[PDB]
């Protein structure tokens, strides 16, 4: 029963597009928020026009937490999920097994809705981080425990498709995507142990009544081993695109293989064991494993380092084909008029000021400066909210049609590029606004403007969010309008659902050879990521398992 | 065709922007010490 | 042409990585640098130092607002400070500036910030441990305590105050 022939040769194609759409409609509902929340912060209080609109909404908090869950944990998990699946496939034309594709759909789906529902009904506000003492209610942990086990199945779809390709080709090399792939689920693998221990251990029989304290330290302590790793899980679902796909939206290639697989196998080996640089702060933690954690995260910098000078150098590549000019002629010459490379560019724009905010933050005494204020917001929005959202929308222009047959007007890519700027733009300004005020001492996660005269010296800052929590709302809706005058017309070339990816060109060398191949090992370096996260962590554990001391949990709201 | 120019100049860019992070605020640490 | 773009992209990335790697040990000498400073007394502790959060307030260092500062060296004070649901214990703090001020503060409910506008201090607070940072104020004043961890509804009005006197 499947009208679609294509759909019928190719249903990995249907997955991923109910992945796709489930993360998007999580990303609107989670963004309304966000524009009450940058006024808010602009000192202007529009709740009681908010909980007009949504009555349901109770407070500034129980929205933060929708905030935060649908759009950091819903949407990114969702995009990565349907990317890190879909291009693998793609590129190896191989059929992952739907049984079980279908399975981990059900279960984000029915794991989403269980956990809603005790959103929605404000009873577990206690935003995405969900630190204990704050007890949420059973079904926000079991239906975030179920979403999240969801990638444990699509762990296993890749390592299959990896499995099986390598038996049809034996002694090749794998192909880059699948390689960016295969290492990035079993990073994602390696540091999702944390959350499930955490969950597990503590907070599941904890909500179900079996126990009634949790130790706050370790809680969180195995929450920051997932933690931190898990921004890399939202990560490198971009940076497989913008490797491998945004070169040949620009008219040009990637310029280096090897240097690609290189920056994903560091990450591969080092996201995982730095978790305690979102605990600088933090009592009953020696200092020097901080230090040592700080270094590690510092090391963990280098990937991107790379990357920004390989993608920088295949953008310049790129211009100058199409013709470009001098010292800044290759950017003019690029096709700023395609939203598919204009919004994965502009949000690698705004990451260098989003990398540089998080080497400050990772130099551990100098996190002291910043911990807990708008400043660390401001950091993140030009991580996640920029340059995965942005490479995420951009995207939409050449994978909608790819699992739809869905055409895209030019007036449907004049919006996008409006949507794009927009975005962009309204980020930056709100960047500005969360990094001063964040100097200026004024916390994060603070429903500051019911408490008017608490902040005066943050007068200009604030002007600033109120203009991006403006900017953005515009931007939102018109977002909003385009993606659903996309997704809800008739119109459907089918020839255009069956052509393949607009993968890049790769440039490959005579040294290659030797290097890729000793990446290639996959095993040996997965048992080597694994032997650093048992060296970074083991010690403090035992230490912290040795001296538990769980206290009742509070509800405060 | 030859040496990256627009590369290099982006990773500079790069580099100055972490060093104006960095040592801005390795400043205001010492400042509130 | 485009092979030869090859060698050179890949050559300057060599380079790249060679300096990047070199600035980033720079900052940990920078940081290590810190570590053995004076301004190192705000990293919280690393010993553990368990407590219990339901009978802090009834029996102990923070039962009594009253004993909250105590002379513990010649130039030596120690505050037992207490991060409860929307306020803190004693307020005000006050503390001799010049002298060494040594606090140790816990929660009788959920985790809170400490953090001390204008200074450095700022650390964690979780209920059923004691965070435990040093620090010498140099200027006197009025310091504002702000709570930076979301802990309920009224989070946002939780703030303490700290007076050194002149
Ligand atoms: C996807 C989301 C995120 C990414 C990526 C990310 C990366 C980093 N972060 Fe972070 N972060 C921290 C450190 C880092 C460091 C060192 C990096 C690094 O991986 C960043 C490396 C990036 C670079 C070195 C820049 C490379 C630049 C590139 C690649 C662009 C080049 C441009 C081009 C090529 C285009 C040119 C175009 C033309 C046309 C010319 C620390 C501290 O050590 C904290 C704790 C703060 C505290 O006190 O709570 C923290 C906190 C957070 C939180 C808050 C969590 C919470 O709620 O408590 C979030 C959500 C987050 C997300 C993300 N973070 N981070
Ligand atoms: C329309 C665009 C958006 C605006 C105006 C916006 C605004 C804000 C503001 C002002 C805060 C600070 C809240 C506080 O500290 O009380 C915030 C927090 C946050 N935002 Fe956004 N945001 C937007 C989009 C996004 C997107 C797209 C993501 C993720 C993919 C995201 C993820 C987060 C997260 C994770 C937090 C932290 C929540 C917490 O601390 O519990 N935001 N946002
Ligand atoms: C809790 C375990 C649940 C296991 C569920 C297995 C369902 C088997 C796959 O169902 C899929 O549903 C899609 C619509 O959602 C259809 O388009 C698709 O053709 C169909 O194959
Ligand atoms: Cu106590 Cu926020
Ligand atoms: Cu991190």
């Amino acid at each position: 029963s499947e009208i679609s022939r294509v759909y019928e040769a190719y249903p990995e194609k249907k997955a991923t597009l109910y992945f796709l759409v489930l993360g998007f409609l999580a990303l609107i509902v989670g963004s309304l928020f966000g524009p009450f929340q940058a006024l808010n912060y602009g000192n202007v209080d529009a709740y009681p026009l908010l909980k007009r609109l949504l009555p349901f909404v109770q407070s500034y908090y129980q929205g933060l937490t929708l905030h935060g869950v649908l759009n950091a944990i819903v949407f990114t998990q969702l995009f990565a999920q349907a990317i890190m699946v879909y291009l693998p496939a793609r590129e190896l034309n191989m059929r992952p097994n739907m049984g079980l594709m279908w399975l981990s759909w059900w279960m984000a789906f029915i794991g989403l809705v269980v956990a809603a529902l005790p959103l929605l009904a404000n009873e577990a506000t206690v935003l995405y981080t969900f630190y204990p003492p704050l007890k949420g209610h059973w079904a926000f942990y079991l239906g975030a425990s179920v979403f999240v086990l969801s990638t444990w199945v699509s762990i296993y779809i890749v390592l299959d498709l990896w499995r099986r390709w390598k038996a049809a080709n034996p002694g090749k090399v794998t192909p880059l995507v699948t390689y960016m792939a295969v290492v990035f689920w079993l990073m994602w693998f390696l540091a999702s142990l944390g959350l499930v221990l955490e969950a597990v251990l503590f907070l599941l029989p904890w909500s179900f009544g079996l126990v009634e304290g949790v130790d706050p330290l370790v809680a969180r302590t195995l929450f920051w081993w997932t933690g931190h790793p898990i921004v890399y899980f939202w990560l490198l679902p971009a940076y497989a695109i913008i490797y491998t796909i945004l070169p040949k939206q620009a008219g040009g290639k990637l310029v280096s293989d090897p240097m690609a697989r290189l920056a994903f196998l560091l990450f591969l080996l080092l996201s995982t064991p730095v978790g305690f640089h979102h605990q600088f702060a933090d009592p009953g933690i020696d200092p020097t494993w901080k230090m040592i954690h700080s270094v590690l995260t510092l090391f963990v910098a280098v990937p991107s380092l790379m990357t920004a000078f390989t993608v920088a150098a295949s953008l310049e590549f790129a211009g100058r084909l199409r013709g470009g000019r001098g010292l800044f002629g290759w950017i003019r010459a690029l096709p700023w008029d395609n939203p598919a490379f204009v919004a994965p560019v502009l949000g690698l724009l705004g990451f260098i000021p989003g990398g540089a905010g998080g080497i400050v933050n990772a130099s551990f005494t100098l996190d002291y400066v910043v911990h807990n204020t708008a400043w660390v917001p401001g950091h993140f929005h030009l991580q996640v909210a920029s340059l995965v959202t942005l490479t995420a929308m951009g995207s939409l222009y050449w994978l909608l049609p790819n699992l739809t047959g869905k055409p895209i007007s030019d007036a449907q890519r004049r919006l996008g590029l409006a949507v794009v700027w927009l975005w962009f733009l309204g980020m930056m300004i709100m960047a500005v606004g969360l990094h001063w005020a964040g100097l200026l001492n004024v916390p994060r996660r603070a429903y500051i403007a019911q408490v008017p005269d608490a902040y005066p010296h943050a007068a200009v800052p604030m002007v600033f969010n109120v203009l991006a929590g403006i900017v953005l709302l515009v931007a939102l809706l018109l977002f909003i309008y385009g993606l659903f005058s996309v997704l809800l017309s008739r119109e459907r070339k089918p020839e255009l659902a069956e052509a393949p990816l607009p993968f890049a060109e790769v440039i490959s060398g005579p040294e290659d050879r030797r290097l890729v191949l000793a990446m290639d090992r996959i095993g040996f370096w997965f048992a080597v990521a694994a032997i650093l996260v048992v060296l970074a962590y083991g010690p403090t554990l035992v230490q912290l398992f040795g001296h538990l001391n769980p206290v009742p949990g509070w509800r405060l709201w | 065709e030859e040496k990256p120019k627009g590369a290099l100049a982006v990773i500079l860019v790069l580099t100055l922007t972490i060093l104006v992070f960095w040592l801005g605020v390795y400043a205001v640490f010492f400042a509130r010490g | 042409d485009e092979h030869k773009a090859h060698k050179a992209i890949l050559a300057y990335e060599k380079g790249w990585l060679a300096f990047s790697l070199a600035m980033l040990f720079v900052f940990i000498a920078l940081i290590a640098y810190t570590l053995a400073t004076h301004t190192a007394g705000v990293i919280p502790a690393g010993k553990l130092e368990r407590v219990d959060p339901t009978t802090v307030r009834q029996e102990g260092p923070w039962a009594d607002p009253a004993q909250a500062v105590v002379q513990t060296g010649p130039n030596q004070y120690t505050v037992y400070v207490l991060a409860f649901a929307f306020g803190y214990q004693p307020n005000p703090i006050e503390v001799p500036q010049g002298a060494e001020i040594v606090f140790k503060i816990t929660s009788p409910d959920v985790i809170h910030g400490f953090h001390v506008e204008g200074t450095n201090i700022n650390v964690e607070v979780l209920p059923g441990e004691v965070s435990t940072v040093r620090y010498t104020f140099k200027r006197p004043g009025e310091y504002r305590i702000i709570c930076n961890q979301y802990c309920g509804l009224g989070h946002q009005n939780m703030f303490g105050t700290i007076v050194v006197k002149e």
